[PDB]
C-alpha cells in the first residue's frame, strides 16, 4: 500500500522516497480510487474468504472483523480485499 | 421459547428481518467440530443464506470452554447467533452469564413484552431438554421437533408451578418430578438436517443438492442411533420419489445427475474397494463371523467358495471386476448369505451418480467425510489438538463441493487406512483377553498399543468402540451392559475415557428392542467428578467422554464400580 | 496343534522332544528349537530390512553328539540340506552360473542355501572347511540374498535360510584355561553372525 | 457390419466425453497432432464411465476391438486437424490388480493384463511393415495390403497361368514401423522360495519403443499372447502402456519429465535454509548415528562437476567411497540404503563377482557365431552408483579389472575381434573388512590393512569405522534399535526416498558448480599442510603410510565442495563449502591415516 | 501361520543387559558382541512367543530370552572369570 | 512499476470478460418496479430498470442482468445466434469457406462461458449440445487461424471476423513476429 539489507542504502533511501512519492499521488485528487488497489476486474460482489492467520478484532473502515482463524465470512469483496492483500483472509 | 414444526418459518423470517442488513454482518454460527449431522445442517442453512444474501461467520467449536470464549468474544454487532448442535441440556442463560436486563433494547407494558438486542437459536437433537432454556429464558430460542408438546406437559405443569412459587409438601413433590425427569439419561431424537429441510420445504427451496445434504445427515445416525434413522427413511424416500423425473428413458450425458433408491449393503465402502475388503472390514461381518481370528478367515473363504465367487475375482478392484458377477451378485447374495447368518446384509439405500463418473451411495460418503474430520492434514498441547480438529472440519466441509472430488476421493482413502488400523487395534485387545466383564459393566484401557497416537480424536475413539460393541458384545448371547473405553497418550499423561451405550442385535425387531436405550454415563460421572478431587475435564459436548490424569483413573474406576448408578 | 499349545509348559515340552535320542545338552536342544522356530522378519517402512533367523554354532569336544543333532534338524525341518567341511564349494552354496547345454546361453544354478530358502543349512566339519569356502555365506547369513555378477549376469538372489554349524576346537579337544578366541580358527565377522 | 458400429462407439467417445467444461479426448488429441506424436492416451476408468458395453468388448476380444478403435483415433484425427497421418496409436491406463509375472498362466491367454518387474535386456530396433505394396511376376499386376500388429498375416498364394505365390513386394513404396523387443523379470521380492526368477519376452510398438534401459522397474499393461516359433506355444506380452518410477528420458538426454508445477518444488526446496540437515537425516532413518557417513553419502550421490579442458584431457566429476571397520556397523544396510535411493543404482558382493561380471563381457551368439559385448556391473550401473560389498573377498585380479572404470571411467576390450573403449561413468561406494576382521590398535596400521596404495589412492574418502565400547552410546543404540523393532515425521526434517531421488536427478541434470578463487587459495594451502603432516608422521615411523595422500586427493577435496555447492543450486563454489569439504577429509581420511 | 509381535516389554531390562554384555566382553579374546546379538534377543523372544502360537510376545518370553543369550555368553569364559561373571549376571538369570 | 509485466502490451481474460459484461442484453423480469427506491446509475442507462413490468422483454446491461439472475428475479433470454440450428449454419459456412471466418459476434466465446456457467435452465436447448457445436466451432477456426498464420509479413495483415478472446490468445506471437520481420527488413534498406 505504500530483507532490507540486501539493499544497498542508496536503494533504501530510493525506495523509502519513492514510497513517500507514491502516498503524496495517492493524496491528490485520485482519493476516491484506491491507485493501489486491486488491478483484476470486480467480478462477484459476494465472496467467501477464509481466515488465514488468526488476529485479534481488527477495526477496518467498513467495519469489525473477528479473524479467528479457521473462521469463514459471507461478505463483499470490496470491504476485505486489502485483508486478502495482506494474507489474513483467502478466497475459497 | 420453542418454535413448534410450524414455527421455523416465522423464526426464519425473523432472522433475515433482523440479521439482514448490507451495510455490515449481524449473523453468527457456531457448529459443532466432529459432528457430521451438524455440518451438513450448516451447509445447507450457508447455502440458503447465500441466496438471500444474508452476511455471516462461521465459527467451527470444540467444547464448552472454547464457547465460552468465543461468545465472550462476540461484537455488540451481532443480531442474531446460531448453535447447531449443542446447547440444549446445558444451562446457557447461566452458562453463558446472560442477563436478561442487560440484553433488553426496550421494553412495552401494554405488549407485556420486551424486546433484546441479541437472539439465540438452539438447534440440537439431544434430549433432555433443560427446562430453563425452553420455558423459561426468551432470549434462548430453540427449535423442537414436538417433544415438548407430545411428552412434557406435565413438565411444563410442574415448571410454571414452581416458578409461581402446607405449600411444602406441594413443593416437595413437584422437585421431586423435576428431579425424576432430569435423572434420565442422554439420547438422540432427531437430525437436525431434518428440521432444516422442513423448514427449506416450508418456505420452498428444495432441491436436489439440499435433499444429498438432507440424506447425509440423516443417513451419518444410521451406525447408533438405527431407531432414528428407521423413523425418518420413509420420508427421505417420499422425497426422492418426488424430486426424481419421471422418465429415465432419456441416455446419461455429461450433466446428468441422478438419485436412486437401489440395493445397499451393510459393507464397508463396497464400491472403492474389492468385494473381499468390503466383507473383511465390516463390523456386522465381523461380528457375526469373528474375522479377528484364523476361524473367521477359514469361514469368509468357505463362503466366498460356497458363492462361486474365485477367491481372485472377488480381491479384484470393484471397477474392473467380472461384470457376470458384478450383475449377479444380488442373486448370488440373497441365496448364499442367509447360511453364514449374514443375511442382514441386504438393504435399500441412496445412490447418487453425476454423468460418467463412478457412482457413490450415502454410507460411503458419510465414512469419507467422518475420514476426513478424524486423520485430515500441558494446555499448550491440548489448544494444538483442538486447533487442528477446528481445522479438518473444513477439509470436511470442502468436501461436500461437486467442484472438489479429489478432496472425497483422499477421504475415502483414508477411510481405508482408519479402518485397518481400527481391526488391527481391537484384534489386539481381544487378542489379550483386555477386557475385564464386571458386573455393573465393561472396561477395556489401552497403555502400550502399537498405534495410539490416532485415539487421541474422539471420533477414532468411537469408531473402535463401536466395533468393538458389535463384536462379541452384540452377539454371543450375553447380557446388554454398557462398556467403558480409555486411551492413554504419553505426550500429556492422560486419558481419554468414553462410555458406550449397549446396542440390541442389530435387525430384530422386536418390542424389547423397539424401546430405546440411554446413556447414564454422564450423570454418574459428573456426580463422581463432584464428589473426588477428580481434575476431571467435562468440556466436551458428548458428556460420556472426558478426560483423566494418568494416575485418577483406578480410583475412579473404583467409585465408579461402587457407585451403581451406571 | 492349539490345545497342546494352551498348555502351560509347552514352551518346556517341545525343549525336551528335540532328539530325545540325546541323553543330555538342554542348551543344544534349546538353541536347535530356537532355531527351528525362528524369528520374525520385518521390514520396516519399506526401507530397513531386519533379518528373522537364528544361526547356532556347536564347538564341542569329539564325542559329543553333534552331527546327531544335525541329522536330527535335518530330518525334522520342512526344507533342509546337508552339507560336510570339505564336501562343500563356495559356488556349491549360493549359487553359480553355467552354460546351458541346449541354449548355450550362461544361466544361474541354485546351491544349498537357495534350496536352503526358508529352511535350514546344515554344515558339518565347519572348521575344517577351506576359508574360501566358508567367506561366501557371509552375505547369505545376514542379508539373507545372494548376488552374483558374472558372465553378464547381475542378479541379486533370496536365502533366507539358517544356518546350524558343528565345528572341533583347535587341538581336537576344548581348552578351558584360554578364551573362546584362541580354541577356534574363525574371526570375528563370522562368529558375530 | 459390427466393425463399423464399434469404430462410431469408440468415436462418439473421442467427441462426447467432458468430466466437467473441458473434452478431454478431443483436446489430447489436438495438443498432441501439434507437436507430431500420433497417439492418444485413455484411461480406462473413464470408458467405463462412458458406456460399460464398450470396456466390455475392449476386455473379452483385446487384439480384435484395439485395432477398431485406433481407426476410429485416427478418422477424429482427420477430423479435427485437417480442413476438407498414420493409424494412430492408443496407449491403455488401468488400476486393476496387478497379476504376478508367475501367477500368468492359460487362463490368462489373449487378456489385458497388468503386471510389474525389472527390465534386464533390450533389443536393437526392428522394422515391421504396416502398409506393403506388391506386383505379380508373371501378369505384372499390382496391389496393396494393410497390416495392424495385433496377431491371433501373408502374401496371397494365388494371383488374382500363376504358380504359388505369385507376389513380390515393392518396398520402395512400401511403409514401416518401429519394433523393440524387451525381457522382463519378477521382483526379487515376488519370487516363490527357492526358485530362480522367470523372464517373459515383450514387444513395443512406435511410441512405446526406447522408453526404457535395462535394471529399470516398471508396470506393464498389455495382451498375454501366444505366437507359434509340437502343439504348443511360446507366451509373450504386447505391450499397451509402460509405466516407470524413473525418468530414463530425462536421464539419456537434457532435462525432461519435470513438469514447471514439479519444477517450482523443487527450486522452493533448495531455497531451504537448512537443506544439508534434511538430506542428511533422510539417509538411513532407521541407522543411529554414523553422521559423517550419512554427509559422505549426500556428497556422492550429489556428485562433483566433470570437465573437459581444450586439450581433450578430462576430469573425474564422480566420488569413491570406501567404508572399513568392524563387525555390525552396519555398512551393508547403508549400502543397501543407498542402492535405493539413487536413480541408477547396483548392489554387488565382491565375492560373487568376477572381472568380466564387472565391466563388460565377450558372448558369442549360438545361431550368427559372432562375438558381441555384454554390459556388467559398472555399464549396468552407468551414470549412477555402484556397492560392492564384501571388497575384501574379492579376488585380486577382479579386483584389479576396476582401476581403469575407477578413474579413468571406461572399459577397454580388446578380446575376439571386438576392439572398443566403453563409457563407465560411476561412483562405487565399497564396504570392507580389515584383516583379521577387527581393527586390531596394538599393530601397525599397514598390518589391519591388505589394500594396495593404487587402489586405495582412488577413494575420495576413506572411512574406518571402530566400534568402541561406551555405556551411553551403547544405551542409545540399544533404545533405537528397541523402538525399531517394536514401533513417520515428513515435517520438514525428512524427506521420502521418491522426493529425494526426484531431486537428486533434477540437481544433477541442472547444476554444476564451480570454484570461487577464494575456495582454491584455501584448498591449495590445505593440501600443502596435509602432504607436510603425512611427511611428519612418515619421518617418525620407518614404515611407509599405508593411506595414500596424492593429488587425487586435492581433486577429491574439489569434487566434494562442488557436491556440496550443488546441493543447494548455487552456481559458485564458496568458503562455506570448502569448510566442510576440508572438515568431511580430515574426519575420515586424515583419520583413518593418522592411526 | 503365527507371526509374533513385540507391544509390552521392559526396554530397560533389555538395554541394561545390551551394555552389561558390551562392557564384559571389551576384554582381550572374548566372544565377540555387537548389535547383531541385541536383535538375537528378541529374536530368540519372537521364537518362544511362535512356540506357544501366541499372536504377541510376552515378558516371560523376553525373560527366558535373555536368560537363553546371557547363559550362553558366560559358559564361553575362562574359568579363571567364569565365577565373577556369573555372579555378575545373577540378576537376569 | 506501476504495472506488471503480464497486463504491458495487452488484456487478461479477466479484463475482456469486464469489457463483455457491459453489452446490453435482453432479460424477463420477474418483477415489476414500474409505477403506474429508483435506480440512479451514471455509467449506463437506468429508465429501462425504472421501467420494469413482470414478463415483459426488456433491455439491460449484462453485468446488472446476471446481478438480477442470482436473485432469481430475472430470467436472461439467450442471443439468437446461440441456438443449435444457428451454430449449425455457422457450422457449414465454416465447413464451405475453407479461406474465411464465420460471422459470429465478437464476444461468442465468451459470453457462451458466461452463460453456460450462470444461466443453465434459461437455454430452449440442451446445454451439452450447444457445447458440443461450440467445440467444433472453435476447433475449425482454430485451423484456419493456423493456416492462416503462414503469411505474416513486414506490410499490414488482416484477420476478418475474429473474435476478441482468439486476438487476445494470438496477440503477442503475431505482433512480435511481425515486429522483429519488420525490424530485419528496415535495417536491410
Ligand atoms: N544403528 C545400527 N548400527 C549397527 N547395526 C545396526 C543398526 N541398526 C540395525 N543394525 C543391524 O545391523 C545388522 C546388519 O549388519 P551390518 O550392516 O551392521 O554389518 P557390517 O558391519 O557392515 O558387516 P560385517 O559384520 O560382515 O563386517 C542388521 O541386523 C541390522 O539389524
Ligand atoms: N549325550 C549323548 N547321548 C546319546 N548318545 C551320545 C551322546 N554323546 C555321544 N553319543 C553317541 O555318539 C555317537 C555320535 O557321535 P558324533 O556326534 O557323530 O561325534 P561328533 O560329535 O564328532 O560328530 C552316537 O552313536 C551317539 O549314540
Ligand atoms: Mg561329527
Ligand atoms: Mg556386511
Ligand atoms: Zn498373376
Amino acid at each position: 500500500n505504500g530483507d532490507t539489507n540486501n539493499l544497498s542504502h542508496q536503494e533504501q533511501e530510493y525506495l523509502k522516497e519513492y514510497c513517500d512519492l507514491i502516498t503524496d499521488l495517492k493524496s491528490g485528487d485520485l482519493v476516491d480510487i484506491d491507485l493501489s488497489g486491486s488491478l483484476v476486474p470486480p467480478s462477484d460482489v459476494f465472496i467467501d474468504v477464509r481466515v488465514l492467520k488468526d488476529a485479534g478484532e481488527i477495526q477496518t473502515e467498513y467495519g469489525v472483523f473477528n479473524l479467528i482463524k479457521d473462521s469463514q465470512f459471507f461478505v463483499r469483496q470490496s470491504d476485505v480485499e486489502r485483508l486478502i492483500q495482506q494474507g489474513y483472509l483467502q478466497k475459497i | 421459547m420453542y418454535y413448534g414444526i410450524s414455527q421455523f418459518s416465522e423464526a426464519y423470517n425473523k432472522i433475515l428481518r433482523n440479521s439482514s442488513s448490507h451495510s455490515s454482518c449481524q449473523l453468527v454460527i457456531f457448529v459443532s467440530c466432529l459432528n457430521i449431522d451438524a455440518l451438513c445442517a450448516t451447509k445447507m442453512l450457508s447455502l440458503l443464506f447465500k441466496k438471500q444474501l444474508v452476511q455471516s461467520q462461521i465459527v467451527p467449536i470444540f467444547g464448552y470452554s472454547e464457547l465460552r470464549r468465543h461468545y465472550s468474544q462476540l461484537d455488540d454487532n451481532i443480531n442474531s447467533l446460531l448453535l447447531v448442535g449443542f446447547g440444549g441440556v446445558i444451562d446457557l442463560e447461566a452458562f453463558l452469564e446472560i442477563d436478561p436486563q442487560e440484553y433488553v433494547i426496550d421494553t412495552d407494558e401494554k405488549s407485556g413484552e420486551q424486546s433484546f438486542r441479541r437472539d439465540i437459536y438452539v438447534l440440537d437433537a439431544h434430549r433432555p431438554w433443560n427446562l430453563d432454556n425452553i420455558f423459561g429464558s426468551q432470549i434462548i430460542q430453540c427449535f423442537d421437533d414436538g417433544t415438548v408438546d407430545d411428552t412434557l406437559g406435565e413438565q411444563k405443569e410442574a415448571y410454571y408451578k414452581l416458578l409461581e412459587l402446607q405449600r411444602k409438601k406441594q413443593i416437595h413433590e413437584y422437585e421431586g418430578v423435576l428431579e425424576e425427569y432430569y435423572s434420565q439419561g442422554t439420547t438422540v431424537v432427531n437430525s437436525i438436517s431434518a428440521q432444516i429441510y422442513s423448514l427449506l420445504s416450508a418456505i420452498g427451496e428444495t432441491n436436489l443438492s439440499n435433499l444429498w445434504l438432507n440424506i447425509l445427515g440423516t443417513t451419518s445416525l444410521d451406525i447408533a442411533y438405527a431407531q432414528v434413522y428407521n423413523r425418518l427413511y420413509p420420508l427421505l424416500q417420499d422425497e426422492v420419489k418426488r424430486l426424481t423425473p419421471s422418465s429415465r428413458n432419456s441416455v446419461k450425458t455429461p450433466d446428468t445427475l441422478t438419485l436412486n433408491i437401489q440395493p445397499d449393503y451393510y459393507l464397508f465402502l463396497l464400491r472403492h474397494s474389492s468385494l473381499y475388503d468390503s466383507f473383511y472390514y465390516s463390523n456386522y461381518v465381523n461380528a457375526k463371523l469373528s474375522l479377528w481370528n484364523e476361524n473367521g478367515k477359514k469361514r469368509l473363504h468357505k463362503m466366498f467358495a460356497r458363492m462361486g465367487i474365485p477367491l481372485s475375482t472377488a480381491q479384484e478392484t470393484w471397477l474392473y471386476m467380472d461384470h457376470s458377477i458384478k450383475r449377479e451378485l444380488g442373486i448370488i447374495f440373497d441365496k448364499n448369505l442367509d447360511r453364514y447368518g449374514l443375511q442382514d446384509i441386504i438393504r435399500d439405500g441412496f445412490v447418487r451418480t453425476l454423468g460418467y463418473r463412478g457412482s457413490i451411495s450415502a454410507s460411503e460418503f458419510v465414512e469419507a467425510l467422518t475420514a476426513l474430520l478424524e486423520v485430515g492434514n500441558s494446555a499448550q498441547k491440548l489448544t494444538n489438538l483442538r486447533k487442528r480438529w477446528v481445522s479438518n472440519f473444513w477439509l470436511s466441509w470442502d468436501a461436500l463441493d461437486d467442484r472438489k472430488v479429489e478432496l472425497l476421493n483422499r477421504g475415502i482413502q483414508l477411510a481405508q487406512d482408519l479402518q485397518r488400523a481400527i481391526f488391527n487395534t481391537g484384534v489386539a485387545i481381544l487378542e489379550k483377553k483386555l477386557i475385564k466383564h464386571l458386573r455393573i459393566y465393561r472396561l477395556c484401557v489401552l497403555q502400550d498399543g502399537p498405534d495410539l497416537d490416532l485415539y487421541r480424536n474422539p471420533l477414532t475413539l468411537l469408531r473402535l468402540g463401536n466395533w468393538l460393541i458389535e463384536c462379541c458384545a452384540e452377539s454371543e448371547d450375553k447380557q446388554l451392559l454398557p462398556m467403558v473405553l480409555a486411551s492413554i497418550d504419553e505426550n500429556t499423561d492422560t486419558y481419554l475415557v468414553a462410555g458406550l451405550t449397549p446396542r440390541y442385535p442389530r435387525g430384530l425387531d422386536t418390542i424389547h428392542t423397539k424401546k430405546p436405550i440411554l446413556n447414564n454415563f454422564s450423570m454418574a460421572f459428573q456426580q463422581i467428578t463432584a464428589e473426588t478431587d477428580a481434575k476431571v475435564r467435562i468440556d466436551n459436548f458428548e458428556s460420556s467422554i472426558i478426560e483423566i490424569r494418568r494416575e485418577d483413573l483406578s480410583p475412579f474406576l473404583e467409585k465408579l464400580t461402587l457407585s451403581g448408578l451406571l | 496343534f492349539r490345545k497342546i499349545s494352551r498348555d502351560r509348559g509347552i514352551i518346556d515340552k517341545i525343549i525336551s522332544s528335540m532328539a530325545p535320542s540325546i541323553y543330555g545338552h538342554r542348551d543344544i536342544k534349546t538353541a536347535v528349537a530356537c532355531s527351528l522356530f525362528g524369528g520374525v522378519p520385518k521390514n520396516v517402512n519399506g526401507k530397513h530390512s531386519i533379518r528373522g533367523d537364528i544361526n547356532v554354532l556347536l564347538l564341542g569336544d569329539p564325542g559329543t553328539a553333534k552331527s546327531q543333532i544335525l541329522k536330527y534338524v535335518e530330518k525334522t525341518a520342512h526344507r533342509a540340506v546337508f552339507a560336510t567341511g570339505q564336501g562343500a564349494s563356495a559356488v556349491g552354496l549360493t549359487a553359480s552360473v553355467r552354460k546351458d547345454p541346449i541354449t548355450k546361453e550362461w544361466t544361474l544354478e541354485g546351491g544349498a542355501l537357495v534350496l536352503a530358502d526358508k529352511g535350514v543349512c546344515l554344515i558339518d566339519e565347519f572348521d575344517k572347511m577351506n576359508d574360501q569356502d566358508r567367506t561366501s555365506i557371509h552375505e547369505a547369513m545376514e542379508q539373507q540374498s545372494i548376488s552374483i555378477s558374472k558372465a553378464g549376469i547381475v542378479t541379486t538372489l533370496q536365502a533366507r535360510c539358517s544356518i546350524i554349524a558343528a565345528a572341533n576346537p583347535n587341538g581336537g579337544r576344548y581348552n578351558s584355561t584360554l578364551p573362546l578366541a584362541q580354541n577356534v580358527s574363525l574371526t570375528e565377522p563370522i562368529l558375530s553372525r | 457390419d459390427d466393425n463399423t458400429e464399434i469404430i462410431k462407439s469408440f468415436k462418439n467417445f473421442i467427441l462426447e466425453f467432458r468430466l466437467d467444461s473441458q473434452f478431454i479426448y478431443r483436446d489430447q488429441l489436438r495438443n498432441n497432432i501439434l507437436v507430431k506424436n500420433y497417439s492418444l492416451t485413455v484411461n480406462m476408468e473413464h470408458l467405463i464411465g462412458y458406456n460399460e458395453d464398450i470396456y466390455k468388448k475392449l476386455s473379452d476380444e483385446p487384439s480384435d476391438i484395439i485395432p477398431l478403435f485406433e481407426t476410429a483415433i485416427t478418422q477424429v484425427a482427420k477430423r479435427i486437424s485437417i480442413l476438407s497421418l498414420p493409424t494412430f496409436q492408443l496407449i491403455l491406463n488401468s488400476n486393476a490388480n496387478q497379476i504376478p509375472l508367475r501367477d500368468l498362466d492359460s487362463e490368462h491367454v489373449s487378456k489385458i493384463v497388468r503386471l510389474s518387474g525389472i527390465i534386464i535386456s533390450t533389443s536393437v530396433l526392428s522394422s515391421r511393415a504396416t502398409y506393403l505394396s506388391i506386383m505379380c511376376r508373371n501378369c505384372r499386376h499390382t496391389t496393396s495390403i494393410t497390416i495392424n500388429n495385433f496377431n491371433s498375416v501373408s502374401l496371397p498364394r494365388s494371383c488374382l497361368n500363376c504358380g504359388p505365390d505369385p507376389y513380390i513386394i515393392i518396398h520402395e513404396s512400401s511403409k514401416f514401423i518401429d519394433q523393440q523387443f524387451l525381457k522382463l523379470q519378477e521382483i526379487p521380492e515376488l519370487v516363490p522360495v527357492g526358485e530362480m526368477p522367470r523372464n517373459l519376452t515383450m514387444t513395443c510398438d512406435r511410441y512405446l519403443t526406447n522408453k526404457v534401459i535395462p535394471g529399470t522397474r516398471v508396470t506393464i499393461v498389455g495382451i498375454y499372447s501366444i505366437y507359434n516359433s509340437v502343439a504348443i506355444r511360446t507366451p509373450y506380452i504386447k505391450i499397451l502402456g509402460i509405466q516407470s518410477d524413473v525418468e530414463t528420458s530425462s536421464i539419456w538426454n537434457s532435462v525432461t519429465m519435470f513438469t514447471e508445477e514439479e519444477e517450482e518444488e523443487f527450486l522452493q526446496l533448495s531455497r531451504n535454509p537448512k537443506l544439508y540437515e534434511i538430506l542428511t537425516n533422510s539417509i538411513a532413518p532407521s541407522i543411529f548415528g554414523n553422521e559423517d557417513i550419512k554427509k559422505a553419502i549426500v556428497c556422492l550421490l550429489m556428485g562433483g562437476s566433470k570437465k573437459i579442458l581444450p586439450d581433450g584431457m578430462r576430469l573425474r566429476g564422480d566420488i569413491n567411497v570406501l567404508l572399513l571397520g568392524d563387525p555390525g556397523t552396519a555398512k551393508s544396510q547403508l549400502l543397501k540404503f543407498v542402492e535405493k535411493v539413487s536413480p541408477i543404482a547396483v548392489y554387488t558382493s565382491g565375492k560373487g563377482s568376477s572381472a568380466a561380471g564387472l565391466t563388460a563381457s565377450v558372448q558369442r551368439d549360438p545361431m550368427t557365431r559372432e562375438f558381441y559385448l555384454e554390459g556388467g556391473a559398472m555399464v549396468l550401473a552407468d551414470g549412477g552408483v555402484v556397492c560392492i560389498d564384501e571388497f575384501d573377498k574379492m579376488r585380486d585380479e577382479d579386483r584389479v579389472a576396476i582401476h581403469e572404470a575407477m578413474e579413468q571411467q571406461t572399459i577397454s576390450i580388446a578380446k575376439a575381434g571386438i576392439t572398443t573403449v566403453l563409457n563407465s561413468r560411476t561412483s562405487v561406494l565399497a564396504a570392507a573388512n580389515p584383516i583379521y576382521g577387527r581393527y586390531d590398535d596394538l599393530k601397525s596400521p599397514g598390518d589391519n590393512i591388505d589394500f594396495q596404495t593404487t587402489i586405495l589412492s582412488r577413494f575420495d574418502m576413506i572411512f574406518i569405522v571402530k566400534d568402541d565400547h561406551n555405556e551411553e552410546r551403547d544405551i542409545s543404540i540399544a533404545n533405537h534399535v528397541i523402538n525399531i523393532h517394536t514401533g513417520q515425521e515428513e515435517n520438514g526434517s525428512e524427506i521420502s526416498i521418491e522426493k529425494m531421488k526426484r531431486y537428486i536427478t533434477y540437481c544433477r541434470l541442472k547444476c554444476a558448480p564451480r570454484l570461487s578463487p577464494q575456495a582454491a587459495e584455501k584448498l591449495s594451502s590445505n593440501f600443502v599442510t596435509i602432504r607436510k603432516q603425512l611427511l611428519i608422521n612418515e619421518l617418525e615411523s620407518t614404515e611407509r603410510s599405508s593411506i595414500p595422500i596424492t593429488i587425487r586427493q586435492l581433486e577429491a577435496i574439489i569434487r566434494i565442495t562442488e557436491s556440496l555447492a550443488k546441493l543447494e543450486l548455487s552456481p559458485i563454489a564458496q568458503e562455506r563449502h570448502v569448510d566442510e569439504a576440508i572438515r568431511l577429509f580430515q574426519a575420515s581420511t586424515m583419520d583413518a591415516a593418522s592411526q | 501361520k503365527i507371526y509374533p509381535k513385540l507391544h509390552q516389554m521392559d526396554m530397560d531390562k533389555v538395554s541394561r543387559v545390551y551394555a552389561d554384555l558390551r562392557r564384559e566382553s571389551i576384554s582381550t579374546g572374548s566372544f565377540p558382541i555387537t548389535v547383531r546379538h541385541l536383535e538375537s534377543i528378541l529374536r530368540i523372544a519372537e521364537s518362544f512367543a511362535k512356540m506357544r502360537l501366541s499372536e504377541f510376545v510376552s515378558s516371560y518370553d523376553l525373560d527366558r530370552a535373555i536368560k537363553v543369550v546371557v547363559d550362553s555368553f558366560v559358559d564361553a569364559q575362562k574359568v579363571s572369570v567364569r565365577r565373577q561373571l556369573r555372579r555378575s549376571f545373577a540378576i537376569y538369570t | 512499476m506501476s504495472l506488471p509485466a503480464h497486463l504491458q502490451q495487452t488484456f487478461s481474460p479477466e479484463e475482456i470478460q469486464f469489457i463483455v459484461e457491459n453489452e446490453p442484453i435482453k432479460i424477463f423480469p420477474r418483477i415489476t418496479t414500474r409505477q403506474k427506491t429508483r435506480w440512479q446509475l451514471i455509467t449506463t442507462d437506468d429508465k429501462a430498470l425504472n421501467n420494469m413490468v413482470a414478463m415483459r422483454s426488456t433491455e439491460v446491461v449484462l453485468w446488472i442482468a446476471l446481478l438480477l439472475k442470482q436473485q432469481s428475479k430475472c430470467s436472461i433470454v439467450a442471443p439468437q445466434w446461440l441456438t443449435t440450428k444457428e451454430l449449425d449454419r455457422k457450422i457449414q459456412y465454416e465447413k464451405t469457406h475453407p479461406d474465411r471466418f464465420s460471422e459470429l459476434p465478437w464476444n461468442w466465446l465468451v459470453l457462451a462461458r458466461i452463460l453456460f456457467n450462470k444461466a443453465k435452465d434459461d437455454f430452449h436447448d440442451p446445454i451439452h449440445e450447444l457445447r458440443g457445436k461450440i467445440q467444433d466451432l472453435r476447433e475449425i477456426r482454430q485451423i484456419k487461424v493456423l493456416k492462416g498464420l503462414k503469411y505474416l509479413n513486414e506490410s499490414h495483415l488482416q484477420l476478418d471476423n475474429l473474435s476478441l478472446l482468439e486476438i487476445n490468445e494470438l496477440r503477442p506471437f503475431i505482433t512480435e513476429i511481425m515486429d522483429k520481420l519488420r525490424e530485419i527488413h528496415t535495417a536491410s534498406l
